[PDB]
């Protein structure tokens, strides 16, 4: 019945979706480059529509570049439906304004046909997942198109994304801000759930948490696939008791415009036997809910929780879990008003290369500070007007541009407000 | 016979069955494909249909609005036991909110759940009555059952209902909008149930945590004690006993008030395999334990509060002099209102399980229950004064006065329990 | 009176029922590579001939090979009566047609006469085991014209065949389903019983039970023969109560087109104290109803028995027995029809390297996932007429072809339409 459509939008999204896809097929047992399968475990109906003995994975793969299709049989091999895959004309050069006006009416209808045609082959809609780039031109600008139209054709579905931030420190293009601030304000309206990601946390955690010495994004994209594959493993290896796409958005989100995210999970590990049996759900949770293991550039223990959520596989027991969140109450500072804090839940099949693995997510105020960086450089360079003419030529007005700006900065403002008033609701 | 029918709804209700039903199953001596273990003993038809061959069917109804809860329990935990044309299943499951399971999902299923119920009350002569058991937590649980009970009720007015309520814990089993299923759910409660038991999740991890210090137990326990509680709380209904012979002598001795009709329980030895060697539980120790607060299914201390009906049911050899000097030696730690005898009343029943020497449970009608909801009910105020996670439940048709409401009648069941304590 | 005939067809045929015949000449006291005996035990008339002090098996070793006799002597010595091999002038080149039309007048009457030998030096007539692989051009054809040549002479005697089929992943040559499906088409018209075996699950198994590293056919071949010495333990160590091939097809054929069964065994020891004494009859119990001894590309625990039966070896104790098949009943998932699901049997005599040893034998509806998959590649591509020129120039007509797939699918047809009328057979 929860079964998911995935739509991945832009190269990022493809890499990153494409490395999910390929440790799913570990866990089920299913070969990463055929799709052919005897002998497989779980609930692959979820993510994957059977044909004979071939398991075809459910996604829409997205792109504006001219050959997408050759691009991913050099590295998925066969994995991949190729009438699922929707090939471009020209491209959107880093820019917003491509992706999302001047796209090609046709290029859009197709990606809309193949959507109706995942969503025909299920007995009920558990909903979409989004995997895309802020920065880009396409898993930002055509992205965003395509969440304002999907959930303009399938209202009361939750959409999550998960979605690449620009870094902390340094930036990638100058026009960076433009394309994060308007893909944000989409993902503001139209996006259930939002997991905020970057590159700079990760690549800590890489060099750190991980063995890799110098790693790429080749690297890079099995830290983000694990958070993937961790926060879908209740839906895939159901349960009597579980969790749904709509149970997520139900528990973390108060309010319809305070959906985004931060994701977290622990232990990492790269195939092999190169972990160790530390077996503890305490220091699990320890770590889970540090600031070493977090997935984006911010803090969590310096700001304050609205609702987080912890799932918890493989053989964990109760009595660890009870002792380990009591502990995560008295250090962390929570909201009043939600006075439980917490949704959680465990999954007693264990990942594949860890006998024990937690994930958690969570409403942390401290976000706001990704999305002021963003919301300042963009100011100082719409202030000046540089390379604004990129934005405005290609179909733009002034006016979009600083509403998109507003609208961000009136997140930014509840999600402060909310929390300086929080320290007085508990007298 | 006097014949129950029991409905499991929702992911835990559903959950617990497969122990609970195998309880059963062995203390009658029948086996887990429904075939008969050499000599069958107790009122075997209460519970079991009896089939047109040689095979024993669980009396029993199986709800939940996605298809996982019911797939496990019938396809991987006891497979071949439950009828599947007794099982109802959804798709979109209930994305734990009270509002999907009461009025925009699971109201489509009312006809297909009226018409399962009425061919298995067509298989019996003499309908004693039903039992309903679901969690308070999630909306499927909290949601569809009060649904289901007020169709029954409107159809089979004479029939005593009872309800198994169990209440999810604050830390394993939580969630961030417990506090608006449960006060949503208590207020159809009080009109739905003639009987309605309270089991808290907490208290069982507490206590079951208190047993183990001295082992590693088994991650099964926790089911167990939920699931043997129900089947204790039954036995009288399943073996001729000389106390609650009936659901209608439950309801007569336990309820004075129409709304005064949550009750609390409590159980000793909790579980066989917690209570192994030597285990010669004499029936003064076992009276003793029953009051005990490691063994009350609730946050609640007997001390602290009134009673208001007491009844003690024991299992095995019970003289009735220990049990009378049991009872009086309670002195003032079990405390009803001027206005009652100290209705203390206690007998035992037969035995079937060859490791305990005996066992039992009882039900309260206490006002420590207050205390529960008095907890949940700040809870729910704390979070809708400032509307959160509103917007999830008026999406799906809850108009905002009926969380009004709820809040009004739970504020006033609390009143009305604390009466004796003022 | 139980006394055997062996009938060895093509290279494959040769090759396995040469491992068996080696093997029963070590549990029996006779020299493997002369057929000489001084002291034996056991009941040696059921499969050899005795003439002075030389055991002579019982087998007529058939192939359309040119140098069939010159091939024996170099691997099994004398073992094997010249007499009772038949050669062939060309040979069958993975042709079915070759083997079952062409294959010249002479070289089958000749193999019949050399039956007809056999029968005749017998008090009564046991069964007939014929050995051979599914995929080849004489274990095929030819093997599928004998077992159609012995049932029209012999009607009312058992034929068990040991097949080989087609792997569930790779395949060998692109003919192999058409060669499968006519086998199988013979194989469902005229034996009792067919044990479906294939190499997938053999490599699985000598690679995970067997201790040797980088296992070949030759080894692959120890697991067939324990399969084969196994489930004769009884007829040559006779017993009080016992069973003959005539008890297992009155037991595990409930119907006459549903006698296609899957074998399993345990332990697998290689000759050598390489064994550690388990002892345990409910360990062998449960390691033989596992999926991971099973001989066939399939998963047993996930399908419905119609019928199964179970023969204990060596020292086992009757509690153990009960106590352990308990557990199987309520593990597994029977039919309701057939109320009383196994026969059970037991022989004292331990195996030669293991004091004691379990083989079960059984009618799992998971069977047709083989001749599904079979089914479906043929289809493709008969669909496309690939190869096919190779059997319609060669006597077939697109009617044979077509008639043996019809026959195939009824048999699927029917054991899952029994299996999922079963759910309800229980209400
Ligand atoms: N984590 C991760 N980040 C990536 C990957 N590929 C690209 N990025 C980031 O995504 C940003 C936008 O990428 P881009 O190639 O312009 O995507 P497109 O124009 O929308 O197809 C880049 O500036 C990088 O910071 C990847 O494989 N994984
Ligand atoms: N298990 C096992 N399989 C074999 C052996 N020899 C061959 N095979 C399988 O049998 C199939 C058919 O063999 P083939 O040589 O064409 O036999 P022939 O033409 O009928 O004599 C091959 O494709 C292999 O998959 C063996 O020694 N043991």
């Amino acid at each position: 019945a929860g079964e998911i459509v995935c739509i991945q939008v832009g190269q990022a999204g493809n890499q990153i979706a494409g490395a999910f896809w390929q440790k799913i097929c570990a866990e089920h047992g299913i070969d990463p480059v055929n799709g052919k399968a005897i002998d497989v475990v779980g609930d692959t109906d979820i993510f994957f529509n059977t044909i004979g003995d071939k398991y075809i994975p459910r996604a829409v793969v997205v792109d504006l570049e001219p050959a997408v299709v050759e691009n991913i049989r050099e590295k998925f091999g066969t994995l991949f439906d190729p009438k699922s895959i929707v090939s471009g004309a020209d491209g959107a050069g880093n820019n917003f304004a491509i992706g999302f006006n001047e796209h090609g009416a046709e290029t859009l209808e197709k990606v809309m046909q193949v959507v109706e045609q995942r969503v025909s082959e299920t007995e009920s809609i558990g909903g979409f997942i989004l995997t895309h780039s802020c920065g880009g031109g396409t898993g930002s600008g055509f992205g965003s198109k395509i969440l304002k139209t999907i959930r303009e054709r399938y209202p009361k579905v939750p959409i999550f994304t998960f979605s690449i931030f620009p870094s902390p420190k340094i930036s990638e293009t100058v026009v960076e801000p433009y394309n994060a601030i308007m893909t944000l304000s989409n993902l503001i309206k139209y996006a259930s759930c939002s997991i905020v990601l970057d590159n700079e946390a990760l690549f800590s955690i890489a060099e750190k948490k991980l063995e890799v010495e110098n790693p790429s994004l080749e690297d890079l994209n099995l830290i983000i696939a694990q958070v993937l594959t961790n926060v879908t493993a209740s839906l895939r290896f159901s349960g009597t008791l579980n969790l749904d796409l709509g149970k997520l958005v139900t528990n973390l989100v108060p309010f319809s415009n305070l959906h985004f995210l931060m994701a977290s999970t622990a232990p990492l590990v790269l195939a092999g036997k190169e972990s160790y049996e530390k077996m503890t759900a305490k220091e699990l949770s320890a770590q889970v809910f540090g600031d070493e293991y977090i997935c984006a550039a911010c803090k969590p223990t310096t700001g304050r929780y609205l609702a987080a959520s912890v799932l918890f596989r493989g053989a964990v027991k109760t009595s660890d879990v009870n002792e380990a969140m009591a502990t995560v109450k008295e250090q962390n500072s929570f909201v009043n008003w939600i006075p439980t804090g917490f949704k959680i839940s465990k999954s007693e099949t264990s990942p594949k290369d860890s006998a024990l693995g937690v994930i958690m997510l969570g409403n942390n105020s401290e976000i706001v500070s990704v999305f002021e960086r963003i919301g300042a450089n963009f100011d100082r360079l719409w202030s000046r007007k540089a390379f604004a003419h990129w934005f405005t030529d290609s179909g733009f007005e002034e006016k979009d541009l600083d509403d998109a700006r507003a609208l961000v900065q009136k997140v930014i403002d509840d999600y402060r407000k909310l929390t300086e008033d929080a320290e007085n609701l508990y007298f | 016979a006097r014949e129950v029918i029991t409905i499991h709804v929702g992911e835990l209700g559903i959950q617990i069955a497969p122990n609970f039903w195998k309880y059963l199953c062995d203390e009658h001596n029948i086996d887990y494909k429904g075939q008969e273990k050499g000599k069958i003993r107790g009122v075997i038809d209460n519970f079991f249909e009896k089939a047109s061959i040689g095979k024993w069917i669980p009396r029993t109804i199986l709800v939940d609005l996605g298809p996982n809860a019911i797939r496990k329990v019938t396809k991987k935990d006891m497979k071949d036991f439950f009828d599947p044309k007794r099982c109802v299943m959804g798709l979109a499951g209930d994305a734990n909110l009270f509002a999907k399971g009461y009025y925009s999902y699971g109201t489509r299923f009312m006809e297909e759940i009226m018409d399962k119920i009425q061919k298995e009350v067509d298989q019996t002569e003499h309908l004693q009555g039903f039992i309903v058991v679901h969690s308070i937590g999630d909306g499927t649980g909290a949601g569809l059952a009060p649904l289901i009970m007020e169709a029954i009720k409107k159809k089979h007015p004479k029939l005593v209902m009872m309800s198994y309520s169990i209440v999810p814990s604050q830390n394993m089993d939580c969630s961030t909008i417990l506090p608006y299923n449960a006060i949503l759910s208590l207020d159809k409660l009080t009109s739905c149930a003639d009987i309605s038991m309270i089991i808290d999740n907490d208290s069982i991890y507490r206590i079951v945590a208190t047993q183990g210090k001295e082992n590693e137990l088994s991650e099964s326990i926790f089911d167990q004690v939920l699931a043997k509680a129900l089947v204790e709380i039954t036995a009288t209904l399943r073996f001729n006993s000389p106390l609650n012979r009936s659901m209608m002598e439950m309801s007569t001795n336990l309820v004075p008030f129409p709304r005064n009709h949550f009750l609390m329980t409590s159980m000793s030895p909790l579980e066989t395999s917690l209570t192994s060697a030597h285990q010669k539980i004499e029936t003064k120790e076992l009276m003793q334990d029953l009051i005990d607060q490691d063994h009350i299914l609730a946050p609640i201390t007997v001390e602290k509060g009134v009673f208001t009906a007491f009844v003690i049911a024991l299992r095995g050899e019970n003289p009735h002099s220990i049990l009378q000097n049991s009872i009086k030696g309670f002195g003032d730690r079990v405390k009803f209102s001027e206005i009652f005898p100290t209705a203390i009343k206690a007998d035992s029943t037969t035995l079937t399980d060859e490791k305990l020497a005996r066992s039992g449970i009882t039900l309260m009608n206490h006002s420590g229950v207050a205390n529960l909801f008095q907890f949940l009910l700040t809870q729910f105020e704390l979070m809708y004064d400032h509307d959160a996670f509103t917007t999830w439940y008026y999406q799906e048709g809850m108009q905002p006065s009926e969380f009004e409401a709820a809040k009004n009648n739970i504020q006033k069941l609390i009143t009305e329990y604390k009466q004796d304590e003022y």
